[PDB]
């Protein structure tokens, strides 16, 4: 059981760094797509 | 003569009894100690 826990705890660790970097991807696209769609509907209009 | 045979019985006795003594007592000793092994597997697993 204590063994099987060990290997556990590194694959929530390794969550744990991808988790991190699944925030940086996800946030960074939402912001990029959010100041473009501004300059684009003031040329006519366009849903983000 | 009667008296003399009688008590080299009894004396005969109390070194078969001593006899079992050292083996078996031996063997208990032996039992806690084989369980002292399993203890520290136990304290080994967690550690991990």
């Amino acid at each position: 059981d204590r063994s099987e826990d060990a290997r556990a705890n590194a694959e929530l660790l390794l969550k744990g760094d991808e988790q991190t970097h699944k925030q940086r991807m996800d946030i960074a696209n939402i912001l990029q797509s959010q100041r473009q769609n501004q300059p684009s509907g003031s040329v006519a209009e366009t849903p983000q | 003569l009667s008296l003399q045979i009688d008590a080299a019985k009894v004396e005969a006795q109390n070194q078969l009894n001593a006899a079992r003594i050292a083996e078996i007592f031996n063997n208990m000793d032996l039992s806690k100690q084989s369980e002292f092994r399993e203890f520290l597997k136990t304290v080994a697993s967690f550690q991990q």
